[PDB]
Protein backbone atom coordinates (compact mmCIF):
# COMPACT_ATOMS: atom_id res chain seq x y z
CA UNK A 1 0.00 0.00 0.00
CA UNK A 2 1.02 3.36 -0.40
CA UNK A 3 2.36 3.85 3.15
CA UNK A 4 5.08 5.31 1.96
CA UNK A 5 3.46 8.26 3.37
CA UNK A 6 -0.18 7.83 4.24
CA UNK A 7 0.18 8.05 7.94
CA UNK A 8 0.73 11.37 7.66
CA UNK A 9 -3.24 11.77 8.03
CA UNK B 1 -77.69 31.30 23.62
CA UNK B 2 -78.03 32.69 27.66
CA UNK B 3 -78.47 31.64 30.61
CA UNK B 4 -78.21 33.11 34.25
CA UNK B 5 -75.79 33.18 36.61
CA UNK B 6 -75.72 33.93 40.42
CA UNK B 7 -73.07 35.66 42.86
CA UNK B 8 -72.25 33.92 46.50
CA UNK B 9 -73.60 37.53 47.12
CA UNK B 10 -77.06 37.23 44.93
CA UNK B 11 -76.39 39.11 41.71
CA UNK B 12 -77.59 37.71 38.74
CA UNK B 13 -76.08 37.98 35.18
CA UNK B 14 -76.50 36.86 31.72
CA UNK B 15 -74.32 34.90 29.96
CA UNK B 16 -73.70 33.69 26.53
CA UNK B 17 -74.07 29.76 26.90
CA UNK B 18 -71.02 28.52 25.32
CA UNK B 19 -69.34 31.23 27.05
CA UNK B 20 -70.49 29.33 30.62
CA UNK B 21 -69.69 26.05 29.72
CA UNK B 22 -65.86 26.81 29.47
CA UNK B 23 -66.45 26.29 33.35
CA UNK B 24 -67.20 22.47 33.76
CA UNK B 25 -68.74 23.06 36.95
CA UNK B 26 -71.25 25.58 35.35
CA UNK B 27 -71.47 22.93 32.55
CA UNK B 28 -72.70 20.05 34.94
CA UNK B 29 -74.61 22.24 36.86
CA UNK B 30 -76.88 23.24 33.64
CA UNK B 31 -77.26 20.46 32.12
CA UNK B 32 -76.93 17.52 34.29
CA UNK B 33 -78.59 19.21 37.48
CA UNK B 34 -80.83 21.72 35.37
CA UNK B 35 -80.15 24.48 37.33
CA UNK B 36 -81.29 27.89 36.12
CA UNK B 37 -79.95 30.13 37.95
CA UNK B 38 -76.81 28.57 38.21
CA UNK B 39 -76.00 29.61 42.29
CA UNK B 40 -71.83 29.99 42.42
CA UNK B 41 -72.16 30.23 46.66
CA UNK B 42 -68.24 30.74 46.63
CA UNK B 43 -67.79 33.50 44.04
CA UNK B 44 -68.72 37.34 44.49
CA UNK B 45 -70.13 39.23 41.78
CA UNK B 46 -66.74 41.52 41.40
CA UNK B 47 -64.81 38.26 40.84
CA UNK B 48 -67.15 36.38 38.50
CA UNK B 49 -67.34 39.73 36.22
CA UNK B 50 -63.38 39.37 36.07
CA UNK B 51 -63.91 35.53 35.40
CA UNK B 52 -66.46 36.15 32.60
CA UNK B 53 -64.65 38.83 30.92
CA UNK B 54 -61.64 35.96 30.67
CA UNK B 55 -63.42 33.58 29.02
CA UNK B 56 -65.54 35.72 26.71
CA UNK B 57 -62.09 36.40 25.50
CA UNK B 58 -60.85 33.00 25.46
CA UNK B 59 -64.26 31.85 23.64
CA UNK B 60 -62.62 31.33 20.41
CA UNK B 61 -59.36 29.13 21.28
CA UNK B 62 -57.56 25.87 20.19
CA UNK B 63 -52.61 26.66 24.70
CA UNK B 64 -48.96 27.50 25.25
CA UNK B 65 -46.91 27.90 28.22
CA UNK B 66 -45.95 31.70 27.76
CA UNK B 67 -48.53 34.18 28.79
CA UNK B 68 -50.16 36.16 26.30
CA UNK B 69 -50.28 39.59 26.79
CA UNK B 70 -54.08 40.70 27.00
CA UNK B 71 -53.85 37.74 30.04
CA UNK B 72 -50.76 39.67 31.52
CA UNK B 73 -53.02 43.09 31.38
CA UNK B 74 -55.92 41.55 33.08
CA UNK B 75 -54.01 39.61 35.77
CA UNK B 76 -52.40 43.66 36.53
CA UNK B 77 -54.60 43.38 39.95
CA UNK B 78 -53.87 42.79 43.63
CA UNK B 79 -52.29 39.46 44.88
CA UNK B 80 -56.11 39.45 46.72
CA UNK B 81 -57.65 39.35 43.46
CA UNK B 82 -55.43 37.50 41.95
CA UNK B 83 -55.90 34.57 44.48
CA UNK B 84 -59.56 34.88 44.56
CA UNK B 85 -59.16 34.26 40.98
CA UNK B 86 -57.40 31.02 41.66
CA UNK B 87 -59.72 29.81 43.42
CA UNK B 88 -62.81 30.73 41.18
CA UNK B 89 -60.73 28.83 38.30
CA UNK B 90 -60.14 26.28 40.73
CA UNK B 91 -63.88 25.57 41.95
CA UNK B 92 -65.20 26.78 38.43
CA UNK B 93 -62.89 24.13 36.93
CA UNK B 94 -61.00 26.66 33.95
CA UNK B 95 -58.18 24.94 32.87
CA UNK B 96 -56.79 27.75 31.25
CA UNK B 97 -57.41 29.91 33.97
CA UNK B 98 -56.03 28.21 36.54
CA UNK B 99 -52.62 27.81 34.62
CA UNK B 100 -52.28 31.14 33.81
CA UNK B 101 -53.40 32.50 37.15
CA UNK B 102 -50.86 29.77 38.55
CA UNK B 103 -47.99 30.69 36.19
CA UNK B 104 -48.18 34.22 37.42
CA UNK B 105 -47.46 33.30 40.92
CA UNK B 106 -44.84 31.37 39.94
CA UNK B 107 -43.27 33.77 38.27
CA UNK B 108 -43.49 35.99 41.32
CA UNK B 109 -41.55 33.52 43.33
CA UNK B 110 -38.95 32.52 40.40
CA UNK B 111 -35.50 33.47 42.00
CA UNK B 112 -36.56 35.36 45.27
CA UNK B 113 -34.55 34.52 48.73
CA UNK B 114 -36.63 32.72 51.10
CA UNK B 115 -37.27 36.26 53.01
CA UNK B 116 -38.34 38.62 49.46
CA UNK B 117 -40.94 35.75 49.46
CA UNK B 118 -41.74 36.49 52.72
CA UNK B 119 -42.54 40.34 51.96
CA UNK B 120 -44.38 39.70 48.44
CA UNK B 121 -46.70 37.14 49.94
CA UNK B 122 -47.02 38.47 53.79
CA UNK B 123 -45.88 35.07 55.05
CA UNK B 124 -45.00 35.61 58.89
CA UNK B 125 -41.54 33.76 59.97
CA UNK B 126 -43.26 30.97 61.77
CA UNK B 127 -40.17 28.52 62.43
CA UNK B 128 -38.50 27.97 65.95
CA UNK B 129 -35.26 29.01 66.31
CA UNK B 130 -34.34 24.60 65.79
CA UNK B 131 -36.44 24.36 63.25
CA UNK B 132 -35.45 27.46 61.28
CA UNK B 133 -31.29 25.84 61.47
CA UNK B 134 -32.75 22.84 60.33
CA UNK B 135 -34.15 23.88 57.29
CA UNK B 136 -31.51 25.66 56.28
CA UNK B 137 -29.06 22.67 56.32
CA UNK B 138 -31.74 20.80 54.76
CA UNK B 139 -31.35 23.05 52.40
CA UNK B 140 -27.80 23.97 51.70
CA UNK B 141 -27.18 21.66 48.67
CA UNK B 142 -29.28 24.24 46.74
CA UNK B 143 -25.70 26.58 46.71
CA UNK B 144 -23.22 23.43 45.23
CA UNK B 145 -21.27 25.74 42.80
CA UNK C 1 -59.47 41.69 48.36
CA UNK C 2 -57.52 39.99 51.39
CA UNK C 3 -56.83 36.53 50.44
CA UNK C 4 -53.29 35.41 50.58
CA UNK C 5 -50.90 32.12 49.03
CA UNK C 6 -51.24 30.48 52.54
CA UNK C 7 -54.90 30.35 52.41
CA UNK C 8 -54.76 28.40 48.98
CA UNK C 9 -55.24 24.30 49.65
CA UNK C 10 -52.33 22.19 49.52
CA UNK C 11 -53.18 20.67 46.46
CA UNK C 12 -53.00 24.38 44.29
CA UNK C 13 -50.01 24.80 45.91
CA UNK C 14 -48.80 21.47 44.97
CA UNK C 15 -49.62 21.98 41.34
CA UNK C 16 -47.78 25.55 41.18
CA UNK C 17 -44.65 24.55 43.36
CA UNK C 18 -44.54 21.74 41.06
CA UNK C 19 -44.32 24.10 38.16
CA UNK C 20 -41.18 25.64 39.48
CA UNK C 21 -37.79 25.45 38.77
CA UNK C 22 -36.77 22.38 41.43
CA UNK C 23 -33.88 25.30 42.51
CA UNK C 24 -36.98 27.57 43.77
CA UNK C 25 -37.99 24.78 45.97
CA UNK C 26 -35.43 24.91 48.34
CA UNK C 27 -35.78 28.75 49.41
CA UNK C 28 -39.50 27.97 49.40
CA UNK C 29 -39.34 25.44 51.81
CA UNK C 30 -37.30 27.62 54.25
CA UNK C 31 -39.78 30.63 54.12
CA UNK C 32 -42.72 28.89 56.82
CA UNK C 33 -43.94 25.37 57.85
CA UNK C 34 -46.70 24.85 55.43
CA UNK C 35 -44.26 25.12 52.67
CA UNK C 36 -41.33 22.98 54.33
CA UNK C 37 -44.50 20.19 54.93
CA UNK C 38 -45.80 20.39 51.32
CA UNK C 39 -42.10 20.28 49.70
CA UNK C 40 -42.07 16.74 51.13
CA UNK C 41 -44.59 15.89 48.72
CA UNK C 42 -42.39 13.58 46.08
CA UNK C 43 -44.50 14.20 43.14
CA UNK C 44 -43.18 17.70 42.95
CA UNK C 45 -40.11 16.04 42.83
CA UNK C 46 -40.25 13.29 40.31
CA UNK C 47 -41.82 16.09 38.15
CA UNK C 48 -38.33 18.28 38.40
CA UNK C 49 -36.46 15.30 37.87
CA UNK C 50 -37.95 14.19 34.49
CA UNK C 51 -38.78 17.90 33.40
CA UNK C 52 -34.90 19.40 33.79
CA UNK C 53 -32.98 16.31 33.28
CA UNK C 54 -35.01 13.88 31.39
CA UNK C 55 -35.21 11.06 34.03
CA UNK C 56 -38.28 9.46 34.97
CA UNK C 57 -37.84 7.57 38.02
CA UNK C 58 -39.14 3.85 38.99
CA UNK C 59 -42.02 3.75 41.53
CA UNK C 60 -40.98 0.39 42.42
CA UNK C 61 -37.17 1.29 42.06
CA UNK C 62 -37.47 3.95 44.19
CA UNK C 63 -39.58 1.92 47.20
CA UNK C 64 -37.77 -0.80 46.94
CA UNK C 65 -33.94 1.30 47.12
CA UNK C 66 -35.49 3.63 49.97
CA UNK C 67 -34.90 6.59 47.54
CA UNK C 68 -36.56 9.29 46.73
CA UNK C 69 -37.04 11.73 43.96
CA UNK C 70 -36.11 14.87 46.60
CA UNK C 71 -32.61 12.89 47.22
CA UNK C 72 -32.14 12.02 43.45
CA UNK C 73 -32.59 15.81 42.54
CA UNK C 74 -30.29 17.40 45.16
CA UNK C 75 -28.00 14.87 45.76
CA UNK C 76 -27.25 13.16 42.48
CA UNK C 77 -28.85 15.26 39.50
CA UNK C 78 -28.28 18.38 41.13
CA UNK C 79 -25.07 17.95 42.74
CA UNK C 80 -23.45 17.03 39.48
CA UNK C 81 -24.98 18.06 36.63
CA UNK C 82 -21.85 19.77 35.56
CA UNK C 83 -20.16 16.65 34.84
CA UNK C 84 -23.10 15.78 32.40
CA UNK C 85 -23.00 15.42 28.55
CA UNK C 86 -20.51 15.07 25.55
CA UNK C 87 -16.72 15.18 26.21
CA UNK C 88 -13.34 14.70 24.80
CA UNK C 89 -10.38 13.43 27.72
CA UNK C 90 -7.44 14.34 27.20
CA UNK C 91 -5.04 12.18 26.32
CA UNK C 92 -1.98 12.97 24.61
CA UNK C 93 -2.57 13.04 20.65
CA UNK C 94 -5.59 10.46 20.99
CA UNK C 95 -8.39 12.01 22.47
CA UNK C 96 -11.75 10.03 23.20
CA UNK C 97 -15.42 10.14 23.20
CA UNK C 98 -17.38 10.04 26.61
CA UNK C 99 -21.05 10.50 27.38
CA UNK C 100 -22.43 11.18 30.93
CA UNK C 101 -25.33 10.29 31.24
CA UNK C 102 -28.69 9.40 33.98
CA UNK C 103 -29.60 6.10 34.51
CA UNK C 104 -31.98 5.53 36.82
CA UNK C 105 -30.71 6.67 40.36
CA UNK C 106 -27.08 6.19 38.62
CA UNK C 107 -24.79 8.67 36.46
CA UNK C 108 -22.96 6.89 33.94
CA UNK C 109 -19.81 7.50 32.14
CA UNK C 110 -19.74 5.55 28.99
CA UNK C 111 -16.65 5.60 26.87
CA UNK C 112 -17.56 5.58 22.70
CA UNK C 113 -15.12 3.54 20.76
CA UNK C 114 -14.76 3.29 16.90
CA UNK C 115 -15.39 -0.60 15.75
CA UNK C 116 -12.55 -2.26 14.50
CA UNK C 117 -10.41 -1.21 11.13
CA UNK C 118 -11.85 -1.08 8.58
CA UNK C 119 -15.04 -1.87 9.28
CA UNK C 120 -16.62 2.00 9.28
CA UNK C 121 -20.53 1.40 8.99
CA UNK C 122 -20.31 -1.07 11.98
CA UNK C 123 -21.55 0.19 15.34
CA UNK C 124 -19.92 2.19 17.84
CA UNK C 125 -18.35 -0.16 20.95
CA UNK C 126 -19.09 1.42 24.60
CA UNK C 127 -18.02 0.04 27.72
CA UNK C 128 -18.95 2.12 30.90
CA UNK C 129 -16.00 3.97 33.14
CA UNK C 130 -17.47 5.25 35.91
CA UNK C 131 -20.91 5.48 37.88
CA UNK C 132 -22.16 7.51 40.48
CA UNK C 133 -24.75 5.86 42.41
CA UNK C 134 -27.33 7.05 44.94
CA UNK C 135 -28.18 4.56 47.61
CA UNK C 136 -31.00 5.41 51.00
CA UNK C 137 -30.01 7.77 53.13
CA UNK C 138 -26.07 8.29 51.68
CA UNK C 139 -24.02 10.83 49.83
CA UNK C 140 -24.25 9.07 46.01
CA UNK C 141 -20.92 7.37 46.03
CA UNK C 142 -18.46 6.90 42.75
CA UNK C 143 -17.08 4.32 41.39
CA UNK C 144 -14.51 3.35 38.63
CA UNK C 145 -15.51 0.55 36.11
CA UNK C 146 -12.59 0.32 34.06
CA UNK C 147 -11.00 -2.77 34.11
CA UNK C 148 -12.52 -6.51 34.36
CA UNK C 149 -12.72 -7.27 37.57
CA UNK C 150 -15.71 -5.29 38.73
CA UNK C 151 -16.81 -1.68 40.49
CA UNK C 152 -14.74 0.04 43.22
CA UNK C 153 -13.73 2.97 44.28
CA UNK C 154 -13.48 6.24 42.52
CA UNK C 155 -13.07 10.17 43.05
CA UNK C 156 -14.58 12.69 40.32
CA UNK C 157 -13.31 16.63 40.69
CA UNK C 158 -15.45 19.17 39.07
CA UNK C 159 -12.74 22.36 37.99
CA UNK C 160 -14.87 24.32 35.63
CA UNK C 161 -17.98 24.56 33.91
CA UNK C 162 -16.28 22.67 31.10
CA UNK C 163 -14.02 20.56 32.60
CA UNK C 164 -13.29 17.23 35.07
CA UNK C 165 -11.60 14.65 36.07
CA UNK C 166 -11.44 11.19 37.04
CA UNK C 167 -9.06 9.25 39.97
CA UNK C 168 -9.38 5.60 40.26
CA UNK C 169 -7.84 4.49 43.89
CA UNK C 170 -7.62 0.29 43.23
CA UNK C 171 -5.82 0.36 40.05
CA UNK C 172 -5.35 -3.35 41.07
CA UNK C 173 -8.42 -3.86 39.42
CA UNK C 174 -7.25 -3.11 36.37
CA UNK C 175 -4.64 -5.54 36.61
CA UNK C 176 -5.26 -9.16 35.57
CA UNK C 177 -3.47 -12.31 36.12
CA UNK C 178 -1.92 -12.97 32.61
CA UNK C 179 -0.61 -9.90 33.45
CA UNK C 180 0.50 -6.62 31.21
CA UNK C 181 0.83 -8.61 27.90
CA UNK C 182 -2.72 -10.56 28.81
CA UNK C 183 -3.97 -6.48 29.34
CA UNK C 184 -2.56 -5.64 26.11
CA UNK C 185 -3.75 -8.63 24.07
CA UNK C 186 -7.41 -8.16 25.47
CA UNK C 187 -6.98 -4.84 24.53
CA UNK C 188 -5.70 -5.71 21.40
CA UNK C 189 -8.76 -8.01 20.51
CA UNK C 190 -11.05 -5.23 21.55
CA UNK C 191 -10.11 -2.29 19.74
CA UNK C 192 -8.35 -4.43 16.66
CA UNK C 193 -10.38 -7.91 16.50
CA UNK C 194 -6.83 -9.27 15.84
CA UNK C 195 -3.84 -11.13 17.50
CA UNK C 196 -0.12 -9.96 17.55
CA UNK C 197 0.51 -11.89 14.30
CA UNK C 198 -1.99 -9.91 12.09
CA UNK C 199 -0.38 -6.82 13.41
CA UNK C 200 3.38 -8.12 13.66
CA UNK C 201 3.80 -6.70 10.02
CA UNK C 202 4.79 -4.16 11.18
CA UNK C 203 4.60 -0.28 10.97
CA UNK C 204 1.07 -0.58 12.49
CA UNK C 205 2.47 -3.10 15.14
CA UNK C 206 4.36 0.23 16.71
CA UNK C 207 1.41 2.43 16.21
CA UNK C 208 -0.84 0.02 18.20
CA UNK C 209 2.02 -0.84 20.97
CA UNK C 210 2.46 2.76 21.66
CA UNK C 211 -0.89 3.69 21.80
CA UNK C 212 -1.97 1.15 23.97
CA UNK C 213 1.25 1.63 26.56
CA UNK C 214 0.43 5.61 25.92
CA UNK C 215 -2.91 5.36 26.98
CA UNK C 216 -2.76 3.37 29.94
CA UNK C 217 -0.60 5.26 31.41
CA UNK C 218 -3.77 7.28 32.55
CA UNK C 219 -4.77 4.24 34.59
CA UNK C 220 -8.05 5.70 34.11
CA UNK C 221 -6.78 9.01 36.04
CA UNK C 222 -7.88 11.55 33.21
CA UNK C 223 -9.48 15.02 32.42
CA UNK C 224 -12.47 15.53 29.89
CA UNK C 225 -13.40 18.75 28.40
CA UNK C 226 -16.62 19.75 27.30
CA UNK C 227 -17.48 18.99 23.47
CA UNK C 228 -21.14 19.35 21.72
CA UNK C 229 -22.67 18.02 18.84
CA UNK C 230 -23.18 20.31 16.13
CA UNK C 231 -26.30 22.84 14.73
CA UNK C 232 -28.42 21.30 12.27
CA UNK C 233 -29.51 23.75 9.58
CA UNK C 234 -32.49 23.61 7.08
CA UNK C 235 -31.74 24.19 3.39
CA UNK C 236 -28.21 25.37 4.32
CA UNK C 237 -27.19 21.79 5.02
CA UNK C 238 -26.42 18.07 4.11
CA UNK C 239 -26.65 16.75 8.08
CA UNK C 240 -24.10 17.32 10.39
CA UNK C 241 -22.48 15.16 13.23
CA UNK C 242 -20.03 12.54 14.09
CA UNK C 243 -18.31 10.00 11.79
CA UNK C 244 -16.27 6.45 12.31
CA UNK C 245 -13.49 7.47 9.42
CA UNK C 246 -11.00 5.50 7.95
CA UNK C 247 -7.04 7.43 8.68
CA UNK C 248 -5.19 4.59 7.15
CA UNK C 249 -2.61 2.63 9.57
CA UNK C 250 -3.70 4.59 12.31
CA UNK C 251 -7.58 2.72 11.92
CA UNK C 252 -10.43 4.73 12.39
CA UNK C 253 -11.06 7.49 13.87
CA UNK C 254 -13.83 9.38 14.88
CA UNK C 255 -14.50 12.83 13.01
CA UNK C 256 -17.30 15.46 13.47
CA UNK C 257 -18.61 17.00 10.03
CA UNK C 258 -19.66 20.58 11.18
CA UNK C 259 -21.39 23.69 9.04
CA UNK C 260 -19.79 26.89 8.36
CA UNK C 261 -21.34 28.60 5.40
CA UNK C 262 -19.86 27.73 2.09
CA UNK C 263 -17.66 25.32 3.74
CA UNK C 264 -17.85 22.05 6.08
CA UNK C 265 -15.25 21.01 8.49
CA UNK C 266 -14.07 17.58 9.74
CA UNK C 267 -12.87 18.25 13.23
CA UNK C 268 -10.74 15.22 15.11
CA UNK C 269 -12.61 13.38 18.04
CA UNK C 270 -9.99 10.94 18.38
CA UNK C 271 -6.38 11.72 16.30
CA UNK C 272 -2.74 9.98 16.15
CA UNK C 273 0.58 11.03 16.74
CA UNK C 274 0.59 13.06 13.18
CA UNK C 275 -2.42 14.90 13.44
CA UNK C 276 -3.95 15.41 16.91
CA UNK C 277 -7.67 14.76 17.98
CA UNK C 278 -8.60 18.78 18.28
CA UNK C 279 -7.71 19.41 15.05
CA UNK C 280 -8.95 20.30 10.92
CA UNK C 281 -8.62 17.00 9.48
CA UNK C 282 -10.69 18.10 6.50
CA UNK C 283 -12.08 21.71 5.19
CA UNK C 284 -14.91 20.86 2.03
CA UNK C 285 -15.76 23.93 -0.31
CA UNK C 286 -18.98 23.93 -0.93
CA UNK C 287 -19.24 26.89 -3.48
CA UNK C 288 -16.80 24.28 -5.47
CA UNK C 289 -18.43 21.44 -6.58
CA UNK C 290 -16.68 18.88 -9.04
CA UNK C 291 -18.63 17.16 -12.17
CA UNK C 292 -18.18 13.52 -11.96
CA UNK C 293 -16.99 11.74 -15.63
CA UNK C 294 -18.61 8.33 -16.76
CA UNK C 295 -16.06 5.30 -14.96
CA UNK C 296 -13.84 5.56 -17.25
CA UNK C 297 -12.66 8.76 -16.92
CA UNK C 298 -12.84 8.19 -13.17
CA UNK C 299 -9.98 5.60 -13.36
CA UNK C 300 -8.04 8.34 -15.02
CA UNK C 301 -5.93 9.39 -12.21
CA UNK C 302 -3.80 12.12 -13.61
CA UNK C 303 -7.69 13.59 -15.13
CA UNK C 304 -8.56 13.97 -11.25
CA UNK C 305 -5.46 15.66 -10.30
CA UNK C 306 -5.44 17.73 -13.06
CA UNK C 307 -8.79 18.65 -12.43
CA UNK C 308 -8.47 19.35 -8.57
CA UNK C 309 -5.17 21.34 -9.12
CA UNK C 310 -7.24 23.39 -11.31
CA UNK C 311 -9.86 24.24 -8.79
CA UNK C 312 -7.35 24.51 -6.17
CA UNK C 313 -5.96 27.48 -8.21
CA UNK C 314 -8.78 29.12 -8.93
CA UNK C 315 -9.33 28.88 -5.20
CA UNK C 316 -6.39 30.49 -4.71
CA UNK C 317 -7.70 33.64 -7.34
CA UNK C 318 -10.78 34.43 -5.38
CA UNK C 319 -9.20 34.16 -1.92
CA UNK C 320 -6.03 36.27 -3.27
CA UNK C 321 -7.85 39.09 -4.42
CA UNK C 322 -26.77 9.56 -7.80
CA UNK C 323 -24.31 8.21 -10.78
CA UNK C 324 -21.85 4.99 -11.21
CA UNK C 325 -18.33 6.21 -8.80
CA UNK C 326 -14.84 3.93 -8.80
CA UNK C 327 -11.61 5.27 -7.48
CA UNK C 328 -8.69 6.05 -9.75
CA UNK C 329 -6.41 3.31 -10.36
CA UNK C 330 -3.71 3.73 -8.24
CA UNK C 331 -5.36 4.78 -4.98
CA UNK C 332 -5.36 2.51 -1.97
CA UNK C 333 -8.58 2.38 0.57
CA UNK C 334 -8.54 0.31 3.58
CA UNK C 335 -11.95 -0.06 2.98
CA UNK C 336 -12.85 -1.55 -0.09
CA UNK C 337 -16.87 -1.88 0.25
CA UNK C 338 -16.92 1.84 -0.46
CA UNK C 339 -20.25 2.72 -2.05
CA UNK C 340 -19.95 2.23 -6.26
CA UNK C 341 -22.86 5.12 -6.24
CA UNK C 342 -22.56 8.86 -5.67
CA UNK C 343 -24.43 11.96 -5.54
CA UNK C 344 -21.59 14.63 -5.24
CA UNK C 345 -18.06 15.67 -5.15
CA UNK C 346 -16.56 18.87 -3.54
CA UNK C 347 -13.12 20.55 -3.83
CA UNK C 348 -11.48 20.32 -0.17
CA UNK C 349 -8.15 20.42 1.49
CA UNK C 350 -6.95 17.94 4.53
CA UNK C 351 -4.39 18.85 7.07
CA UNK C 352 -1.04 16.67 7.29
CA UNK C 353 2.11 16.48 9.37
CA UNK C 354 4.88 14.55 10.24
CA UNK C 355 5.10 12.47 13.38
CA UNK C 356 4.65 14.78 16.33
CA UNK C 357 2.22 16.85 14.45
CA UNK C 358 5.17 18.51 12.73
CA UNK C 359 5.00 21.13 10.27
CA UNK C 360 1.19 20.51 9.40
CA UNK C 361 -0.07 21.35 6.04
CA UNK C 362 -3.01 21.91 3.57
CA UNK C 363 -3.01 19.02 1.11
CA UNK C 364 -6.12 19.28 -1.64
CA UNK C 365 -8.38 16.49 -2.40
CA UNK C 366 -11.90 16.05 -3.25
CA UNK C 367 -14.45 15.01 -1.06
CA UNK C 368 -17.65 12.46 -2.25
CA UNK C 369 -20.94 12.14 -0.75
CA UNK C 370 -22.39 8.97 -0.80
CA UNK C 371 -25.86 9.13 0.93
CA UNK C 372 -26.97 10.93 3.76
CA UNK C 373 -24.38 9.22 5.85
CA UNK C 374 -21.54 7.93 4.25
CA UNK C 375 -18.91 10.34 2.84
CA UNK C 376 -15.47 10.35 1.32
CA UNK C 377 -11.85 12.40 0.97
CA UNK C 378 -9.70 11.47 -1.93
CA UNK C 379 -6.10 12.33 -0.75
CA UNK C 380 -4.64 13.83 -4.00
CA UNK C 381 -0.57 13.72 -2.98
CA UNK C 382 -0.84 10.39 -0.81
CA UNK C 383 -2.89 8.97 -3.64
CA UNK C 384 -5.43 7.48 -0.14
CA UNK C 385 -8.80 7.49 0.21
CA UNK C 386 -10.54 8.27 3.51
CA UNK C 387 -14.24 6.70 3.66
CA UNK C 388 -16.20 8.14 6.48
CA UNK C 389 -19.43 6.73 8.09
CA UNK C 390 -22.15 8.04 10.31
CA UNK C 391 -22.48 7.50 14.31
CA UNK C 392 -25.84 6.10 14.44
CA UNK C 393 -25.82 5.80 18.05
CA UNK C 394 -27.49 9.09 19.66
CA UNK C 395 -26.43 11.12 22.64
CA UNK C 396 -28.12 13.27 25.64
CA UNK C 397 -27.01 16.23 26.93
CA UNK C 398 -24.67 17.27 23.93
CA UNK C 399 -26.34 19.94 22.21
CA UNK C 400 -24.68 23.26 22.15
CA UNK C 401 -26.03 26.71 24.00
CA UNK C 402 -25.50 28.70 20.41
CA UNK C 403 -23.61 28.42 17.36
CA UNK C 404 -21.09 30.78 18.73
CA UNK C 405 -20.53 28.59 21.59
CA UNK C 406 -20.03 25.72 19.08
CA UNK C 407 -17.46 27.53 17.52
CA UNK C 408 -15.85 28.90 20.59
CA UNK C 409 -15.69 24.74 21.85
CA UNK C 410 -13.95 24.04 18.55
CA UNK C 411 -11.25 26.81 18.96
CA UNK C 412 -10.65 25.18 22.93
CA UNK C 413 -9.82 21.70 21.58
CA UNK C 414 -7.64 22.39 18.85
CA UNK C 415 -5.16 25.24 21.01
CA UNK C 416 -5.38 22.04 23.79
CA UNK C 417 -3.54 20.10 20.66
CA UNK C 418 -1.74 22.66 18.80
ZN1 LIG D 1 -10.36 1.89 38.44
Amino acid sequence: PTDVRDVDI
Amino acid sequence: ASIKLQSSDGEIFEVDVEIAKQSVTIKTMLEDLGMDPVPLPNVNAAILKKVIQWCTHHKDDPGTDDIPVWDQEFLKVDQGTLFELILAANYLDIKGLLDVTCKTVANMIKGKTPEEIRKTFNIKNDFTEEEEAQVRKENQWCEEK
Amino acid sequence: SGRSLLELPPELLVEIFASLPGTDLPSLAQVCTKFRRILHTDTIWRRRCREEYGVCENLRKLEITGVSCRDVYAKLLHRYRHILGLWQPDIGPYGGLLNVVVDGLFIIGWMYLPPHDPHVDDPMRFKPLFRIHLMERKAATVECMYGHKGPHHGHIQIVKKDEFSTKCNQTDHHRMSGGRQEEFRTWLREEWGRTLEDIFHEHMQELILMKFIYTSQYDNCLTYRRIYLPPSRPDDLIKPGLFKGTYGSHGLEIVMLSFHGRRARGTKITGDPNIPAGQQTVEIDLRHRIQLPDLENQRNFNELSRIVLEVRERVRQEQQEGQPFVLPVGVSSRNEDYPRTCRMCFYGTGLIAGHGFTSPERTPGVFILFDEDRFGFVWLELKSFSLYSRVQATFRNADAPSPQAFDEMLKNIQSLTS
